[PDB]
RNA sequence: AGAAGCACCGGCCAACUACGUGCCAGCAGCCGCGGUAAUACGUAGGGUGCGAGCGUUGUCCGGAAUUACUGGGCGUAAAGA
RNA sequence: GCAAGGCUAAAACUCAAAGGAAUUGACGGGGGCCCGCACAAGCGGCGGAGCAUGUGGAUUAAUUCGAUGCAACGCGAAGAACCUUACCUGGGUUUGACAUGCACAGGACGCGUCUAGAGAUAGGCGUUCCCUUGUGGCCUGUGUGCAGGUGGUGCAUGGCUGUCGUCAGCUCGUGUCGUGAGAUGUUGGGUUAAGUCCCGCAACGAGCGCAACCCUUGUCUCAUGUUGCCAGCACGUAAUGGUGGGGACUCGUGAGAGACUGCCGGGGUCAACUCGGAGGAAGGUGGGGAUGACGUCAAGUCAUCAUGCCCCUUAUGUCCAGGGCUUCACACAUGCUACAAUGGCCGGUACAAAGGGCUGCGAUGCCGCGAGGUUAAGCGAAUCCUUAAAAGCCGGUCUCAGUUCGGAUCGGGGUCUGCAACUCGACCCCGUGAAGUCGGAGUCGCUAGUAAUCGCAGAUCAGCAACGCUGCGGUGAAUACGUUCC
């Protein structure tokens, strides 16, 4: 997103309340998730890329 | 298509001929 | 389809009644996937009516459904500029199930408490020739025979 | 676009996975710290023609493995400039790093470097239709080429409204699993703007 | 979700497996601890002593 | 030592980049340009063609084998009463 | 010429065309063959009610921006009380929250306290380890190139995606025909779900496509035995494989086998293939998924990210407190609950699958009607928790009623999270008990373990408007003669 908004995401804010998660690669605030740290499209293609384990595609 | 140019002609000589026949008369009888 | 027919489905024999239609009919009556619901329901009306009947409560439904089961329908067609029916013969095991069809559709709007003596009352006023189905068999039956000028459109 | 990531498929089918380790935990800042050391290696090094980078993570010793076109620049007058990453590399991770630049055998049928070629050259302002060319004549030298295929979009000269087109030869099927196909996607950089360049690579069966 | 924005309708799928196996050695020698500790396991495989 | 200017630079047609303007100003023979990145408008630089000349107009011929004697055509393109 | 009008026959003006043949497509209320829940036959719905959510509109100080037939509208947004936030009011700030280049100067910083809505401002403590010995580390102060931008342009763009459409087509090289655009190959007779294949032919071949290789489910063999299993023994305390014990079985998960028109009967140039059978768990592709050819829509995204140009620098940058993105005479869109007796309620009683768990699962016991509260065993999990699955069966009551339906609505009282619950969270108890009695024109989904119906789980997430989205399983249907019509 914003620079100073990635900023106020990695820096400790007051009342914890406050704190959340953005992507560790783009700084998007929506769509992140907890194990991975990481937003859905930034998730998407670096599990394509392969660069994270334990990752493929499914069919069942 | 040959006919467009049948059918301008046609438009031509039937807008001619009306107007004849709105004056068949002293409206152009006279002249 | 486009493809042909499709195959049917098998029904196995009931274990109360040694007859199938009785196996079809409680699935016909069947909504939602309450075959225990409706099969005790089927089970209750043939042993509730085997005291007013005498006769064996299958043989009482056969009776019923002999009536009920149409011959020619009334099927819809468009041709030119305005659309009317024709008269199609109906082969029996369409015919059977459209009729159980008509008792289910109208033991729905039948006047009792509750859908286990309505059903039964409908068996066997429909055995004994008098009911709201079996006067849509004959007025079906005529609209159809009303139409029959036009039989000559068979598809 | 419509069509997948060849490496998406055939990731455990044929290809691997780039990183390799276990966790259930603190996998969340492995990935945090593995996003950062891709960024500082792709940063100010394009000249050595990065082609894929793997990384191994074992009980707090971890193994950072490079496959570059040229091993020349990265390690310098005998480790000025391999010791300067691995530097920057500790401050960044503080943990003791094994870092491998090893190569990669042949510099003209690995994609995602024919894609930084194809990128450089269009950035240096010479016809693509050249470019793609060569790429092709390139990559039909090896002894293990079936088929390769390369799509370049963007404005592609100056031109006010942009366009994609490809050229192909041999067999290279993007629909078949037990396909071989190795994918490369660069942003070429020009003065009027971001060039698309993907290359697909068909390298048989499978070995 | 596959595109960036606005469509709902198409998405991927991405699974983890995560494979577990016990051996459970019984016999108990107090020259084969150390052998135990020394062994190269592979990169991905991890270990755990009950 | 007293003595050079004119026209043009998208194709015909020989001769190109930048800045100012942004369907406006405007250019133009033709087909077209300019609606935010203009080799086509204004300016600058460069260049080309000329040069005491260079351009615009108008007129005529040519290209026009598009009045055909040289040297044309008429089933469907204009053209068999 | 009786007339109708015919014959002869211009110019002004205006345009850069008008035309003729042929090619490729597209289209036709043209023809033929065919396919698709396209129709048809059914099942259940929406449009009616209330509510949730998004959108148009409106209003406001802002109601951020994008998405606008299908293919926008439970979409971006897989979690707006703060934050997210891009919006507004105000309090500040302004080499900045953050990164690097150039000059002069030496602790940055951390605890705790005061005021202030907070941002921050101030007392004062702790204070430069490192030869700030010019050299090392960092930092502020003063600047100076900047940093920054969710500011514009998706009609400058890359990347990603939707859509026709998982429709079976799209093409290419050599050769030939034609002045040429182009054509043939790719047409013709069969066949297939398929440009799938056989026979002919100025065609000869190849590629992207279809198919298969991949995953999941459906059977069997070998090894395997813990946290999994209990057939023959022993123990069984409270009979909870609880224990010793065993590889029988299940199950777990590794390797495999099997399905390939493989064999027989009939038809067909003996072909492609086709109908029917034997064996087989599975038969002609076993089912489902992943898979989106060339391209189309100047389709979407400059707001994931990157980005060519354009734009601000005491402001569009930036910090903080509030409010807004949740408003409301209306309109549309997608859903949940209903309008009951195939049911309401009471009680008893069975049968799962898939997932989650250390910032945690909370077994038991006790308190409270309950949400919940407390002690605390065990469990990073085939061990323990989640967990009792719910619909289902039995018996009793209710008896067609705006009800022993419906559960919106309101008052009162609360629990939990979160500094904080009014704007604007969820859950619980009592009383209150609306609209709604099956919804017009019109319209949607669905061909089998399907519709329908019932719960369970997860992502996001402290909490959650979870009825949204993605998954798991219980019960479980009726119809499809067929292509006239849409
Ligand atoms: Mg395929
Ligand atoms: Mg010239
Ligand atoms: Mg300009
Ligand atoms: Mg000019
Ligand atoms: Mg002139
Ligand atoms: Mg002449
Ligand atoms: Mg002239
Ligand atoms: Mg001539
Ligand atoms: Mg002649
Ligand atoms: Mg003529
Ligand atoms: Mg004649
Ligand atoms: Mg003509
Ligand atoms: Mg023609
Ligand atoms: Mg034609
Ligand atoms: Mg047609
Ligand atoms: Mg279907
Ligand atoms: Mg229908
Ligand atoms: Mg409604
Ligand atoms: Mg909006
Ligand atoms: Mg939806
Ligand atoms: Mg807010
Ligand atoms: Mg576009
Ligand atoms: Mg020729
Ligand atoms: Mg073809
Ligand atoms: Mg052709
Ligand atoms: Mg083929
Ligand atoms: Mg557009
Ligand atoms: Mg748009
Ligand atoms: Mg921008
Ligand atoms: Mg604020
Ligand atoms: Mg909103
Ligand atoms: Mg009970
Ligand atoms: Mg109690
Ligand atoms: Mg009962
Ligand atoms: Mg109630
Ligand atoms: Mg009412
Ligand atoms: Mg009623
Ligand atoms: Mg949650
Ligand atoms: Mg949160
Ligand atoms: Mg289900
Ligand atoms: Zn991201």
């Amino acid at each position: 997103a914003k620079k100073a908004l990635v900023n106020k995401a990695a820096g400790k804010p007051r009342f914890a309340v406050r704190a959340y998660t953005r992507c560790s690669k783009c700084g998007r605030p929506r769509a992140v998730y907890r194990k991975f740290g990481l937003c859905r499209i930034c998730l998407r293609e670096m599990a394509h890329a392969g660069e994270l384990p334990g990752v493929q595609k499914s069919s069942w | 298509g040959s006919v467009i140019k049948k059918r301008r002609k046609r438009m031509s000589k039937k807008k001619h001929r009306k107007l004849l026949r709105r004056t068949r008369v002293q409206r152009r009888k006279l002249g | 389809p486009r493809k042909g027919p499709a195959p049917k489905r098998p029904l196995v024999n009931d274990p109360v009644y040694g007859s199938q239609l009785v196996t079809q009919l409680v699935n016909k009556v069947l909504l939602k996937g309450k075959k225990s619901l409706a099969e005790r329901i089927v089970y209750g009306a043939l042993e509730q009516a085997r005291d007013k009947t005498g006769t064996d409560p299958v043989i009482t439904l056969k009776r019923a459904l002999d009536n009920v089961k149409p011959a020619l329908e009334v099927r819809s067609r468009r041709v030119g500029g305005a659309t009317y029916q024709v008269p199609v013969e109906v082969r029996p095991d369409r015919s059977t199930t459209l009729a159980l069809r008509w008792l289910v559709g109208y033991s729905r709007q039948r006047r009792e408490k509750t859908m286990i003596e309505r059903l039964a009352n409908e068996i066997l006023d429909a055995s004994n020739g008098l009911g709201a189905s079996v006067k849509r068999r004959e007025d079906t039956h005529k609209m159809a025979e009303a139409n029959r000028a036009f039989a000559h459109y068979r598809w | 676009g419509q069509k997948i990531n060849p490496h998406g498929f055939r990731l455990g089918i044929t290809t691997d996975w780039k990183s390799r380790w276990y966790a259930d935990k603190q996998y969340a800042e492995y990935v945090k710290e593995d996003v950062a050391i891709r960024r500082l290696l792709s940063s100010g090094l394009e000249r050595a023609g990065i082609a894929d980078v793997e990384i191994e993570r074992t009980r707090d010793r971890v193994r950072v493995d490079i496959h570059t076109a040229r091993p020349g620049i990265v390690i310098g007058r005998r480790g000025t400039e391999a010791d300067r990453i691995r530097a920057d590399l500790e401050k960044l991770t503080g943990k003791q790093v094994q870092l491998n630049i090893l190569e990669v055998k042949n510099p003209e049928s690995q994609a995602q470097l024919v894609a930084q070629g194809v990128a450089e050259q269009l950035s240096n302002r010479v016809a693509f239709r050249r470019a793609m060319r060569k790429a092709i004549q390139s990559a039909m030298r090896q002894p293990n080429v079936k088929g390769i295929r390369v799509q370049c979009s963007g404005r592609l000269g100056g031109a006010e409204m942009s366009r994609s087109e490809f050229y192909r030869e041999g067999r290279v099927p993007l629909h078949t699993l037990r396909a071989d196909i190795d994918y490369g996607l660069y942003e070429a950089k020009t003065t009027f703007g971001r060039i698309g360049v993907k290359v697909w690579i068909y390298k048989g069966d499978i070995v | 979700i596959r595109s960036p924005h606005k469509y709902k309708d198409s998405r991927e799928h991405f699974e983890m497996r995560t494979h577990k196996r016990l051996i459970d050695i019984i016999d108990p020698t107090p020259k084969t601890v150390d052998a135990l500790m020394r062994i190269d396991l592979p990169a991905s495989v991890d270990v755990n002593i009950q």
